RNA sequence: GACCCCAGAAAAGGUGUUGGUUGAUAUAGACAGCAGGACGGUGGCCAUGGAAGUCGGAAUCCGCUAAGGAGUGUGUAACA
């Protein structure tokens, strides 16, 4: 019922999102993009591991769902159901068409959704305890088999999912350049009202 | 009714071995890679099943 | 053989049961007890313990003295129904004390750790007691 | 990577005498002579002393493929040495479940006759390699004593008997019967 | 002898463990070759024997007939050994010089059968001749002409019905 | 924790060897931990038994004891599976007390047997289900009194040979103690001295 | 194997060889071999037809220790 992924592997069709022009699009296979302990604050999960994809191709929505399940089964089995947070950093926005059965009026109707990646772009993200690095690489290594192209595993120097480096994360939090809320942190520039400096720092 | 000391002697040559999962090749008990090029010396090995 | 020696153990206690006990399988070795011996077997081993109560039985021709080896979890579960600090100390007094022990702080630690399944003195699990073992650590000798 | 030099040395006992003719080692131990050429490899062989009689091989710019042949040669020469001072004796037992395996040793221990293997009517005749003599031992109920000076020939003849008694079309985890090598020792036990 | 011992041991062990009626209500029930309760033979070849016949004939070649043969009945089975050169029994596993001897059962029961079987099976005609007269077996028809296994079929039946 | 443990053993051998001047060089033969468990307790009142890697000992009491020589005579003697028993009382008593604390070790499969044991002809008392074990070794046994019976004493195992797998377990059921050995002293030490 | 278009190949593997990156162990003696020991509470708790280290749910200690997991696998109905 679905064509092989080799028929839509390449980004050659001028991004075609679901809009008022492209209606009647079936729902994408992947609806959940965050798994594990999505509530762990910032500190228990300082280790962030990424799956970057070094090919300009498009990954389908069913492949994104399949790799997410594959990474969830392993991370739960090994690190524990509460020992990790997963974030699929790819959304299947592009819509692929199919010309069902000659060439007259060949413009196809939507059939599925894919996500287009670049040479440097993370597909999946896992934050967890520091001692789970080997388990994170293995979980990503297995989920990589569910994608058409070639991907790399990279242990990011940044603290968890936060955009700030792990070595300096603790000391700016200490001097309150960052405050923790939710899964990430809030940068606090020293250029706002002074009353907001004094409700902090006190 | 084979006496056990000779029974272990025969199993050493018939039973106690590893089998390649890709080409079924009979390999020594300590084999880690298959010795045959037809499978590409794969390390996917399994012990030979016992009759127990 | 001590005029009889049919030493074998059994893993029942508390409720009499008799039929529910595994005694019929263990009966033939002595050839003495049968059903009547089983009934008297649970009579002394009725209470303390009220639990699994593994006992080592020394034979008495027809009767069978049911001396119970003081198993750790057995005595711990028997006492627990909770501080029992002195009660865990006496529970750590009557049993054989081999433990591959050296001093009294050792046995207080080892018996203290065995009762992790059923906690320990009021609001503290029996491990943070194990580190700072000073109170009564030498109260047995 | 090419090593400057890979070499290793073997010691020669007093009783046995080794002479070199190119890459051809000849040993003159008490139990006969053993000769084996090595011209399929490129090493240099030398006798070092006149009193302790040391045999040395060198490799001189080999990669790891041909570095492995330095100790292969020395192992062979040691096998030559042991084969002429102590000889090779491959005891091997015959195990059978139901049908006894009857072995008849024909002329001067060079032909063996496997009769009742799995109760077949086919007689298996296997010819020992030259210089290898097989026999039926008196110590054990049923086992072959095939002795010799060359380990390659003795072990190959032992393999000829072992592969001759192979159960076909049956489960070989059962039907464990046949003749297999039990121990590999020497003669004179020294 | 070993496999015979293994079987009777296997029969005796299973009699005792389930047949709780040991010495008591029926006495000792276990089979024993020395007691005469076990026999050897082959229904296909129509010949069988027990320790009585060999002991009975050994005495004949050697009322009161009962008592003397039951003691030799005892001697045949078990670990008791017999020295052929000494020509007598011995409880020691080895002769005084140091020559270990076969046990009494294999020595004086199985050897004549093994000699009889091998002679006919290998068609050693002179040996069958010396054996039949040394064994004193009556020669009926149809066997003087037929050799081999059917002849072994005949001589064992006639000797040991 | 490896570096800490190794250093801790250095401190332990240092501050204990400073105290006890009398020692025996004692070899750990095929000696179970459980049976070492009881000698440690059995000597706990009198002495203390300590040992580890023989290289551990060698570097410990060669480079840190330049202050107290006469223990260099331990250096060529600490070889093989060797140990220290650290005693303060008379050597003669702990000598025979060590000899008195012997274990009736069983027969492990694969172990060599330096001692000879042979089962006599006695009534074992085992039930009528263990005959197949005596069958495996060729013992002719008929059952008497509902118990297994050895008709004639049969050789069990000769010195200097390998224990059979089915043989070794048979000795356990018979409860008869096979070859048994434990802690054995080789050399002694007291303020720069060695004896038998 | 052998040259733009071009006339044929992928994912995935290799203890075949070569180079490279990173980490670790090791005279306080690594690695691999050959040889010993591999304990007590405790057949640890809850589940049980029987689950004793090894079908499972959790907990992950203590003492002797050189070291021994309240267990890596084979094995057992459970043991052993
Ligand atoms: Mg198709
Ligand atoms: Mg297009
Ligand atoms: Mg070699
Ligand atoms: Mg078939
Ligand atoms: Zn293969």
């Amino acid at each position: 019922g679905r064509r092989p992924a080799r028929c839509y592997r390449y980004c050659k069709n001028k991004p075609y999102p679901k809009s008022r022009f492209c209606r009647g699009v079936p729902d994408a296979k992947i609806r959940i993009f965050d798994l594990g302990r999505k509530k762990a604050k910032v500190d228990e999960f300082p280790l962030g591991g990424h799956m970057v994809s070094d090919e300009y191709e498009q990954l389908s929505s069913e492949a994104l769902e399949a790799a997410r399940i594959c990474a969830n089964k392993y991370m739960v089995k090994s690190c524990g159901r509460d020992g990790f947070h997963m974030r699929v950093r790819l959304h299947p926005f592009h819509v692929i068409r199919i010309n069902k059965m000659g060439m007259r009026g060949a413009f196809g109707k939507p059939q599925g959704t894919v996500a287009r990646v670049h040479i440097g772009q993370v597909i999946m993200s896992i934050r967890t305890k520091l001692q789970n690095e080997e388990h994170v690489i293995e979980a990503l290594r297995r989920a990589k088999f569910k994608f058409p192209g070639r991907q790399k595993i990279h242990i990011s120097k940044k603290w968890g999912f936060t955009k700030f480096n792990a070595d300096e994360f603790e000391d700016m939090v200490a001097k309150k350049c960052l405050i923790p809320d939710g899964c990430g942190v809030k940068y606090v520039p020293s250029h706002g009202p002074l009353d907001k400096w004094r409700v902090l720092h006190s | 009714i084979i006496e056990p000391s000779l029974r272990q002697l025969a199993q050493k040559y018939n039973c106690d071995k590893m089998i390649c999962r890709k080409c079924y090749a009979r390999l020594h008990p300590r084999a880690v890679n298959c010795r045959k090029k037809k499978c590409g010396h794969t390390n996917n090995l399994r012990p030979k099943k016992k009759v127990k | 053989p001590n005029e009889i020696k049919v030493v074998y153990l059994r893993c029942t206690g508390g409720e009499v049961g008799a039929t529910s006990a595994l005694a019929p399988k263990i009966g033939p070795l002595g050839l003495s007890p049968k059903k009547v011996g089983d009934d008297i077997a649970k009579a002394t081993g009725d209470w303390k313990g009220l639990r699994i109560t593994v006992k080592l039985t020394i034979q008495n021709r027809q009767a069978q003295i049911e001396v119970v080896p003081s198993a750790s979890a057995l005595i711990i579960k028997a006492l627990k129904e909770i501080t029992f600090d002195e009660i865990v100390n006496i529970a750590r007094q009557m049993r054989h004390r081999s433990l591959a022990r050296e001093l009294s702080g050792t046995i207080k630690e080892i018996l203290g750790t065995a009762q992790s399944v059923g906690c320990n003195v009021d609001g503290r699990h029996p491990h943070d007691i194990i580190d700072d073992i000073n109170s009564g650590a030498v109260e047995c000798p | 990577m090419k090593t400057i030099l890979s070499n290793q040395t073997v010691d020669i006992p007093e009783n046995v005498d080794i002479t070199l003719k190119g890459r051809t080692v000849i040993v003159k131990g008490p139990r006969g002579t053993l000769r084996r050429d090595f011209n399929h490899i490129n090493v240099e062989l030398s006798l070092l002393g006149k009193k302790k009689k040391r045999l040395r091989v060198d490799k001189w710019w080999g990669n790891r493929k041909e570095l492995a042949t330095v100790r292969t040669i020395c192992s062979h020469v040691q096998n030559m040495i042991k084969g002429v001072t102590l000889g090779f004796r491959y005891k091997m037992r015959s195990v059978y479940a139901h049908f006894p395996i009857n072995v008849v040793i024909q002329e001067n221990g060079s032909l063996v006759e496997i009769r009742n293997f799995l109760g077949e009517k086919y007689i298996r005749r296997v010819r020992m390699r030259p210089g290898v003599a097989c026999s039926v031992s008196q110590a054990q109920k049923d086992e072959l004593i095939l002795e010799g000076n060359d380990i390659e020939l003795v072990s190959n003849s032992a393999a000829l008997i072992q592969q001759a008694t192979t159960v076909k079309n049956k489960d070989i985890r059962k039907f464990l019967d046949g003749i297999y090598v039990s121990e590999k020792g020497t003669v004179q036990q020294a | 002898y070993q496999t015979f011992q293994r079987i009777v041991e296997n029969v005796n062990v299973i009699i005792s463990t389930y047949g709780e009626g040991e010495s008591g209500p029926m006495g000792n029930i276990m089979i024993d070759p020395v007691l005469g309760t076990v026999g050897f033979g082959s229904g296909l070849h129509g010949w069988a024997f027990t320790l009585k016949q060999f002991a009975e004939m050994y005495v004949a070649k050697f009322a009161e007939r009962a008592k003397k043969v039951e003691d030799m009945m005892k001697k045949l089975w078990g670990d008791r050994y017999f020295d052929p050169a000494n020509g007598k029994f011995s409880k020691s596993a080895t002769s005084p010089e140091g020559k270990k001897l076969p046990r009494t059962f294999c020595q004086l029961i199985l050897d004549p059968i093994f000699k009889v079987f091998d002679a006919i099976m290998n068609f050693k005609k002179e040996e069958t001749a010396k054996l039949i007269e040394k064994l004193d077996i009556k020669l009926d028809s149809e066997d003087k002409d037929k050799e081999g296994k059917p002849l072994l079929k005949a001589v064992m039946r006639r000797w040991l019905p | 924790d490896r570096a800490t443990w190794k250093s801790n053993y250095f401190l332990k051998i240092i501050q204990l060897l400073d105290d006890y001047p009398k020692c025996f060089i004692v070899g750990a033969d095929n000696v179970g931990s459980k049976q070492m468990q009881q000698i440690r307790m059995s000597l706990r009142g009198k002495a203390v038994v300590l040992m580890g890697k023989n290289t551990m000992m060698r570097k410990a009491i060669r480079g840190h004891l330049e202050n107290n020589p006469a223990l260099e005579k331990l250096l060529p003697h600490i070889r093989g599976n060797v140990g220290f028993v650290f005693t303060k009382e008379d050597l003669t008593e702990i000598r025979d007390m060590l000899l008195a604390n012997k274990v009736p070790a069983a027969a492990r499969a694969g172990a060599i047997a330096p001692c000879e044991v042979t089962v006599p002809a006695q009534n074992t008392g085992l039930g009528p289900e263990k005959t197949s074990f005596f069958q495996a070794l060729g013992i002719t046994t008929k059952i008497s009194r509902g118990t297994i019976e050895i008709l004639s004493d049969v050789q069990l195992i000769k010195t200097g040979d390998k224990v059979g797998a089915s043989e070794a377990t048979l000795l356990n059921m018979l409860n008869i103690s096979p070859f048994s050995f434990g802690l054995v002293i080789q050399q002694v030490f007291d303020n720069g001295s060695i004896y038998n």
